[PDB]
């Protein structure tokens, strides 16, 4: 009644065995609002001499 | 010209401002 039961499959050839779970979360929002302005003006000088 | 040899002559003038913001 002791636990050194190494009677079967000695790996010991070091073989590192190694896991990496990994998760992720991630939300996102925006709000883009723009508002334009804008006027214009022009004039119309014209003539003809015929 | 024809063969009286009538003439004309024309100006015009177009400023246009404008703005945007």
């Amino acid at each position: 009644c002791i636990t050194h039961e190494d009677y079967l499959n000695v790996v010991y050839s070091s073989s590192e065995v190694e896991k990496y779970l990994q998760s992720q979360g991630f939300t996102e929002h925006n709000e883009d609002t723009t508002s334009n302005t804008d006027e214009t003006s022009n004039q119309n000088a014209t003539s003809l001499d015929n | 010209s024809t063969g009286n040899n009538t003439i004309d002559n024309g100006k015009t003038v177009n400023k246009s401002s404008n703005e945007s913001n």
